[PDB]
């Protein structure tokens, strides 16, 4: 994931995501 | 005359390049001394108008991405002139007919050079894009709007070696 905060470059890598119905990925 | 089409390419192509260049440092310049006014007015005392002088300024980034990418492009064009013609003519050519009396190389020299010169000076304009709008300190502001302006990774003596190939091509009169 990229984002600018207020001109900096931000890069972001997604190791876990939990949902509403209750499933945990990896 | 079939090199002779692409050097006074190459030559209108550097010159048109430089201009570009200057014209986007202005309006950069511009915008950077605004945002630093609105950082210290709110200091001294608001994030759609930091955040749209921000994206214009990398709207100024992104055109001079695209001039260095046009630079990356001539360079290589020419390296191609001086194998083809080195191997092909072979040596026993000591007698290389150009326009009036340089070899290549100078030409590779000299399109070498304001490669590394513009660069590095958008590696430091990346910098100073990067931590403006985040110090505090204004010694570091005055600094860093010193070096968006005075521009210390070019030299001023390939500005007269750009001279010389206009004085190698036949664009400027004798």
């Amino acid at each position: 994931l990229y984002c600018t905060f207020y001109g900096r470059p931000y890069k972001l890598q997604v190791l876990r995501v939990k949902g509403a119905d209750g499933m945990i990925l990896g | 005359s079939v090199s002779a089409r692409k050097i006074k390419d190459n030559a209108a192509d550097w010159h048109n390049l430089i201009l570009k260049w200057e014209t986007l440092n202005d309006a950069g310049f511009t915008t950077a001394n605004n945002i630093a006014n609105l950082k210290i007015s709110l200091l001294n005392k608001y994030n759609e108008e930091l955040e749209k002088l921000c994206e214009e300024l990398q709207a100024t980034l992104d055109g001079l991405t695209k001039i260095q990418v046009k630079m990356e492009k001539l360079s290589s064009t020419t390296k191609g002139i001086c194998e083809l013609e080195n191997y092909h003519y072979g040596e026993e050519s000591k007698r290389p007919p150009l326009f009036h009396t340089w070899p290549t190389t100078h030409f590779y020299e000299v399109s070498h050079k304001l490669l590394e010169m513009y660069r590095k000076e958008l590696l430091l304009k990346r910098t100073v894009a990067k931590e403006l709008a985040h110090t505090g300190d204004p010694d570091l502001t005055l600094s860093y709007l010193s070096m968006w302006l005075h521009q210390p990774y070019v030299e001023s003596d390939s500005r007269l070696h750009l001279e010389s190939m206009l004085l190698e091509t036949g664009h400027r009169a004798l």
